[PDB]
């Protein structure tokens, strides 16, 4: 039953503070090299901080003076106090045990930290209309889900009755700080005049549900 | 006193200790020529605390201790007052009020061997930090969890020492460095170690 | 400080293949290396440490080797749960741990050229002051693909973002979107909007285009 469990992550504004905690069972925190490691979206691992059994602490240059690692012997927990947070601190934060010169054998599941000044906002949904130009072939159509915050949104088609050929892309973070994604589907060109296609968009943080009919555009 | 202090035996010693089992030479009743050490162009590190290195030949002390051992290049910075890290915390610790000198030089040509020199060891695991000038030579399996180990290396049960494994192709930070720590002790007793 | 490179960045393999991944250190680091596996949405999993010691509970098909500057991770017979990313780590490093940039091992299949589609911005979005132009690359393999936006034959850079799906569980293909963002005023200063796609499955680049205002 060896495990680490992180908690305390969430959404915060730049300059704000968060405190992460990590509950250990199957190992004693104050007898181990215990570290926090983080992973920004789409990026690789970055070690953040360590506390030695004897009490020494060390920090990555990018967090020095802002983060503080600590531990609670009575609760067998590890903590990370994060002050003066910045957008680039956005990452999944892992606690891990170092058993040989940085070899991390036990990892927690991670807790997500999102630092942003963006206002919560529901997406606009725009059609990606099927082109007017292959007879007897396949047509592509979709929905552009633009300018929302925070993650996530979900997309279905025809309230779940259309699943074959659907591709809902991972969101991208725009320079505005808002997310955007698209969902596409390929269908028979023959069906464009007769079968209705509706994308169902759900953004729970803003209580937004949008249905968008996607039709061939007319002149 | 006219006999020279046997500093040659320390600095020019055939073999050096592992840092966890650091050697101590107690030097007394002799004349020391410290300027010979500082005039040498063969030391990478020569840092003194509480004493000026040059104006050291006209001082008398009760006892001079010469501690010697091998560490990594990247770890020499830990042999200094007020430092923390694997070596300072668990292998060799200087006091905050240290009076003495720390001398180091690259020994890659002597202490690395092809395929790895596993003679030199350091302590990786220890519950608490060492006190200044404490030497821990124990080899008890280190207990990292709640269940006892009793001599077997397994989960949460680690042999406390690890090998540097110095290979001659190592980056400089991983290469071996010989270290000599001279500490100067002035007690209310006859001063046996003077310079000239 | 020491830097780690990894080779190759992407590798396609089939069930049962012998797979070897390489990690290079810019200076000699003896056997101070570890290997991890990571899958999307999951924490890393330690595979090898001290360059060659197999972590307990890891299948014996995993092995590591090398000393000094050149290190390899070998999977003797690739199993379905081994499709993942793999990272090396420099151990006992000063001042901080260093991780290699990774190798992603995906599922090999026959080459499949993408089907390419371009979508103009909707009239509804245009009335808001922004134009999103979308290029879709559907069901292609391998993953490597190039999208080049052209506006009145001027090659666009700096104003597009792309997104790619994970490898499809049924046909092992990828799909990709590229989105070009312009202000309405800029969009209305030009006529021909095109995305040119380069991919191994295409004998020469495929271009899809539309003229603004022409249905
Ligand atoms: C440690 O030894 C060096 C070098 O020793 C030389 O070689 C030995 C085998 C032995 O024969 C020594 O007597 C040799 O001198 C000492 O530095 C040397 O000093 C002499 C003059 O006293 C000089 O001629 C040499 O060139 C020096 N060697 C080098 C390499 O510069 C050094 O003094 C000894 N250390 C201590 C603390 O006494
Ligand atoms: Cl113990």
């Amino acid at each position: 039953q060896v495990q680490l469990v992180e908690s305390g992550g969430g959404l915060i504004q730049p300059g704000g503070s968060l405190r992460l905690s990590c509950a250990a069972s199957g190992l004693t925190v104050n007898r181990n090299y215990m570290s926090w490691i983080r992973q920004a979206p789409g990026k690789g691992l970055e070690w953040v901080s360590v506390i030695y059994s004897g009490g020494s602490t060390f920090y990555a240059d990018s967090v020095k003076g802002r983060f503080t690692i600590s531990r609670d012997n009575s609760k067998n927990t590890l903590s990370l106090q994060m002050n003066s947070l910045r957008a680039e601190d956005t990452a999944i934060y892992y606690c891990a045990r170092d058993f040989y010169e940085g070899s991390f054998d036990i990892w927690g599941q991670g807790t997500m930290v999102t630092v942003s000044s963006a206002s919560t906002k529901g997406p606009s949904v725009f059609p990606l209309a099927p082109s007017s130009k292959t007879s007897g072939g396949t047509a592509a159509l979709g929905c552009l889900v633009k300018d929302y915050f925070p993650e996530p949104v979900t997309v279905s088609w025809n309230s779940g009755a259309l699943t074959s050929g659907v591709h809902t892309f991972p969101a991208v973070l725009q320079s505005s700080g808002l997310y955007s994604l698209s969902s596409v589907v390929t269908v028979p060109s023959s069906s464009l005049g007769t079968q209705t296609y509706i994308c169902n968009v759900n953004h729970k943080p803003s209580n937004t549900k949008v249905d968008k009919k996607v039709e061939p555009k007319s002149c | 006193h006219t006999n020279l202090c046997p500093f040659g035996e320390v600095f020019n010693a055939t073999r050096f200790a592992s840092v966890y089992a650091w050697n101590r030479k107690r030097i007394s009743n002799c004349v020391a020529d410290y300027s010979v050490l500082y005039n040498s162009a063969s030391f990478s590190t020569f840092k003194c605390y509480g004493v000026s290195p040059t104006k050291l030949n006209d001082l008398c002390f009760t006892n001079v201790y010469a501690d010697s051992f091998v560490i990594r290049g990247d770890e020499v910075r830990q042999i200094a007052p007020g430092q923390t890290g694997k070596i300072a915390d668990y292998n060799y610790k200087l006091p905050d009020d240290f009076t003495g000198c720390v001398i180091a030089w690259n020994s890659n040509n002597l202490d690395s061997k092809v395929g790895g020199n596993y003679n030199y060891l350091y302590r990786l695991f220890r519950k608490s930090n060492l006190k200044p000038f404490e030497r821990d030579i124990s080899t008890e399996i280190y207990q990292a969890g709640s269940t006892p180990c009793n001599g077997v290396e397994g989960f949460n049960c680690y042999f406390p020492l690890q090998s540097y494994g110095f290979q001659p192709t190592n980056g400089v930070g991983y290469q071996p460095y010989r270290v000599v720590v001279l500490s100067f002790e002035l007690l209310h007793a006859p001063a046996t170690v003077c310079g000239k | 400080a020491i830097q780690l490179t990894q080779s190759p960045s992407f590798l396609s393999a089939s069930i049962g293949d012998r797979v070897t991944i390489t990690c290079r250190a810019s200076q000699g680091i003896s056997s101070y290396l570890a290997w991890y596996q990571q899958k999307p949405g999951k924490a890393p999993k330690l595979l090898i440490y001290a360059a060659s010691t197999l972590q307990s509970g890891v299948p014996s098909r995993f092995s590591g080797s090398g000393s000094g500057t050149e290190f390899t991770l070998t999977i003797s017979s690739l199993q379905p749960e081994d499709f993942a990313s793999y990272y090396c780590q420099q151990l006992n490093s000063y001042p901080a741990p260093v991780f290699g940039p990774g190798t992603k091992v995906d599922i090999k299949r026959t080459v499949a050229a993408p089907s390419v589609f371009i979508f103009p911005p909707s009239d509804e979005q245009l009335k808001s002051g922004t134009a999103s132009v979308v290029c879709l690359l559907n069901n292609f393999y391998p993953r490597e693909a190039k999208v080049q936006w052209k506006v009145d034959n001027a090659l666009q850079s700096g104003n597009s973002q792309e997104s790619v799906t994970e490898q499809d569980s049924k046909d092992s293909t990828y799909s990709l979107s590229s989105t070009l963002t312009l202000s309405k005023a800029d969009y209305e200063k030009h006529k021909v909007y095109a995305c040119e796609v380069t991919h191994q499955g295409l004998s020469s680049p495929v271009t899809k285009s539309f003229n603004r205002g022409e249905c």
